[PDB]
């Protein structure tokens, strides 16, 4: 089997990174080399091959990636981390059955702090008529990932009718985005005019709030 | 160019049966050992099966041994995975892969086909809009989108102007609401100046319920 450490790996561009794996038993086939491989699953895509047979770079992989290892420990090294390299890496062993994968190591690009562009989207009539109206608050492109989102209906802290959807890091600028939806039934929503979404972020000194005035037409 | 295409998965109930297939293109199918790999919701990756070129040599991990059967039709360059007695744990993304004569397992991966295993009921999504009336126009750029509410099973594909709006698109991953229904938002940010001329439309698609919805978003 396999053990992959570390789980998370914050790295700055240009930095070097090392991800290692330890198979339960010494991994070797018909002495036909150790069949240990490394995969990169970029976000929103299928995994791809980087190195196979411990250190052979698959066609198309840039030389910033290299593999090594002995007996039971193998390591993947990235000499200069570039933006395109973010995603989850997996080691894999094909020398023994069952063929096993490592749990994965998520590589995240350390970037300069950025503030989220908060947004509030009140429910459009088309869902209001249907009943359940949801007010979505968007925290666009920020970093780090630490972000608190609290709901203030008029001044009530809605500790229930909300959920969060956080994206993976974006290779265009290494940021994240988050969405919180306050899902209300026509009545509850209808009962109050103003709805506020309060954001607190590391690059955000004074927690910004985002509110609107309820309406109809 | 070389590529693999998996197809044939959807919602099947516990104890049921499904047969996923994979179509080869760009290489001599009959010369290669083929594989079936799966990724669970928690993003765990697992090997499912392999089959020799002739079709006489195959193997599977104990977890799927006996319920699954891998087959291939060299005539039509397709690879099949017969799944029987499905369990909920079998819920995952199934990929087919091709290796290298050189000594590599998965050099070529397909796109994957999602197999959901539950007693739930297929339900189409309600493509709602997100109006950027005023509390969003921060200047010369604002965000907007379509809220794809209440649907099952996954997945739901969203597009903007049928692919004529790539950069700027922020489609968030689905959240399993309380109702046992998924919900997700696809937002995009555009220059306030673009509004009007730039006709913005999101094309939602929930194949599992033959739902093909389009929605024009505006100021
Ligand atoms: C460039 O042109 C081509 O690539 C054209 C295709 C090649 C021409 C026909 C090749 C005919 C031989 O095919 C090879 O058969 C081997 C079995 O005899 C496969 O190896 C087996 O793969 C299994 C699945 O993973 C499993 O690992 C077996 O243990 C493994 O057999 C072992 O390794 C062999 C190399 C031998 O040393 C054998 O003694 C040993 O038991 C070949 O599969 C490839 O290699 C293995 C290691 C794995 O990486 C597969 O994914 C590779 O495809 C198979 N060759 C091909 C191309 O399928």
């Amino acid at each position: 089997l396999m053990t992959q450490i570390p789980v998370s790996l914050p790295v700055s561009l240009g930095d070097q990174a090392s991800i290692s794996c330890r198979s339960s038993q010494i991994i070797v086939h018909n002495n036909g080399n150790t069949y240990l491989e490394w995969y990169l699953q970029k976000p929103g895509q299928s995994p791809q091959l980087l190195i196979y047979k411990v250190s052979n770079r698959f066609s198309g992989v840039p030389d910033r990636f290299s593999g090594s290892g002995s007996g039971t420990d193998f390591t993947l090294k990235i000499s200069r981390v570039e933006a395109e390299d973010l995603g989850v890496y997996y080691c894999f062993q094909g020398s023994h059955v069952p063929f096993t994968f490592g749990s994965g190591t998520k590589l995240e690009i350390k970037r300069t702090v950025a503030a989220p562009s908060v947004f509030i989207f009140p429910p459009s009539d088309e869902q209001l008529k249907s009943g359940t109206a949801s007010v979505v608050c968007l925290l666009n492109n920020f970093y780090p990932r630490e972000a608190k989102v609290q709901w203030k209906v008029d001044n009530a802290l809605q500790s229930g009718n909300s959920q969060e959807s956080v994206t993976e890091q974006d290779s265009k600028d290494s940021t994240y985005s988050l969405s919180s939806t306050l899902t209300l039934s026509k009545a509850d929503y209808e009962k109050h005019k103003v709805y506020a979404c309060e954001v607190t972020h590391q690059g955000l000194s004074s927690p910004v709030t985002k509110s609107f005035n309820r309406g109809e037409c | 160019e070389v590529n693999l295409v998996e197809s044939g998965g959807g919602l099947v109930q516990p104890g049921g049966s499904l047969k996923v297939s994979c179509v080869t293109s760009g290489f001599t199918f009959s010369d290669y050992y083929m594989y079936w790999v799966r990724q669970t919701p928690e993003k765990r990756l697992e090997w499912v099966a392999y089959i020799s070129q002739g079709g006489d040599i195959t193997d599977y991990p104990d977890t799927v041994k006996g319920r699954f059967t891998i087959s291939r039709d060299n005539a039509k360059n397709s690879l099949y995975l017969q799944m029987s007695r499905l369990k909920s744990e079998d819920t995952a993304m199934y990929y087919c892969a091709r290796g290298l004569d050189d000594g590599a397992w998965f050099a070529y991966w397909g796109q994957g086909t999602l197999v959901t295993v539950s007693v739930a009921s297929t339900k189409g999504p309600s493509v709602f809009p997100l109006a950027p009336s005023s509390k969003s126009t921060s200047g010369g750029t604002a965000a907007l989108g379509c809220l794809v509410k209440d649907y099952f099973p996954q997945p739901v594909t969203v597009s903007w102007n049928s692919g004529a709006l790539t950069s700027g698109v922020h489609t968030f991953p689905a959240v399993l609401q309380s109702s046992g229904l998924y919900s997700l938002s696809s937002v995009v940010t555009v220059p306030s100046s673009s509004l009007g001329t730039q006709t913005y439309i999101c094309n939602v698609n929930h194949k599992p319920s033959n739902t093909k919805v389009d929605k024009r978003v505006e100021p």
